[PDB]
């Protein structure tokens, strides 16, 4: 919710009415995790070798 | 809906018969002839009408 732009013409008169709402929105950032799999299938026999 | 500051409509609180086994509304107000659903865990039906 960082601020907002800086108004170079921030000028109003002595006697003068506030202006019109200021309405912003309440923007999220999100993200989603990733799963990350590493399968590995060795026979019985090759595990029994030298 | 952001923007729009004051012209929005007015709310509503759910009372005792929207948070009840209603089953159906009939406008603004919940309908006072349809029986509710039938749980469908149980065979229990809480909202009936006086036969």
């Amino acid at each position: 919710d960082a601020l907002a732009s800086v108004d170079g013409n921030n000028a109003h008169v002595e006697g003068s009415r506030a202006e019109d709402g200021e309405m912003k929105p309440t923007v999220i950032k999100s993200n989603v995790t990733q799963i990350l799999r590493k399968v590995v299938r060795v026979s019985d026999t090759a595990n029994t070798t030298a | 809906v952001a923007g729009l500051n004051d012209t929005h409509a007015a709310r509503k609180t759910g009372a005792f018969q929207f948070l009840c086994a209603h089953g159906g509304l009939a406008g603004g107000v919940v309908d006072k002839t349809k029986n509710g659903p039938a749980d469908p865990d149980t065979g229990a039906v809480t909202v009936k009408v006086a036969q």
